[PDB]
């Protein structure tokens, strides 16, 4: 956004009631890690959490 | 309708992990958060005569908030807010279990009828609800309202 | 949040007197008590933040 918070107090938001997709996470920014632990990360689109 | 608050904690001074939970007359005011405490916790409201209105007053639970780790902010709606006396008429019974960190609550709510002591009968306590929290709890109290 | 003086606003807990739980949050600055010597913030030996 501008700015998280630091590592001790860190930042928390609540998400809800929206469409999501991890295929968009390819153009505002690069990332240089993105692993998902205990599913298989490329069916984000395909159940509702 | 005489209970209103609680305090899900450790050491309940802000200084491990104590909960506030709040089922005042309007909101849901639910906080897992860094909480400093008098002595004995209560709430209050208070009652007219020109009109029956009653005022929401009290407000010594805490001195210092700052910090919160799990807010949980929900609905306003108008509570009855009674001191009704008479028989017995309400059981709003909250069992908690705590397995694998994630604090759980129940639902089971009952216009019953009788005159004192806890009526017998089978009475269900099926799940509700999960705050999936993962901290130190120890102890907890309860803050009762002064009407 | 890489600036040419160094970008100073963000903080790291060195030590802390227990451990964690999981899903926690605690910003408390005492001295650390490293040894004997308690502190009661004073910052003298085995005095640390």
């Amino acid at each position: 956004a501008t700015r998280f918070a630091s590592v001790y107090a860190w930042n928390r938001k609540r998400i809800s009631n929206c469409v999501a997709d991890y295929s968009v996470l390819y153009n505002s920014a690069s990332f240089s890690t993105f692993k998902c632990y205990g599913v298989s990360p490329t069916k984000l689109n395909d159940l509702c959490f | 309708n005489i209970i209103r608050g609680w305090i899900f904690g450790t050491t309940l001074d802000s200084k491990t992990q104590s909960l506030l939970i709040v089922n005042n007359a309007t909101n849901v005011v639910i906080k897992v958060c860094e909480f400093q405490f008098c002595n004995d916790p209560f709430l209050g409201v208070y009652y007219h005569k020109n009109n029956k209105s009653w005022m929401e007053s009290e407000f010594r639970v805490y001195s210092s908030a700052n910090n919160c780790t799990f807010e949980y902010v929900s609905q306003p709606f108008l509570m009855d807010l009674e001191g009704k006396q008479g028989n017995f008429k309400n059981l709003r019974e909250f069992v908690f279990k705590n397995i694998d960190g994630y604090f759980k609550i129940y639902s089971k709510h009952t216009p019953i009828n009788l005159v004192r002591d806890l009526p017998q009968g089978f009475s269900a306590l099926e799940p509700l609800v999960d705050l999936p929290i993962g901290i130190n709890i120890t102890r907890f109290q309860t803050l009762l309202a002064l009407h | 949040d890489s600036k040419v003086g160094g970008n100073y606003n963000y903080l790291y807990r060195l030590f802390r007197k227990s451990n964690l739980k999981p899903f926690e949050r605690d910003i408390s600055t005492e001295i650390y008590q490293a040894g004997s010597t308690p502190c009661n913030g004073v910052e003298g030996f085995n005095c640390y933040f």
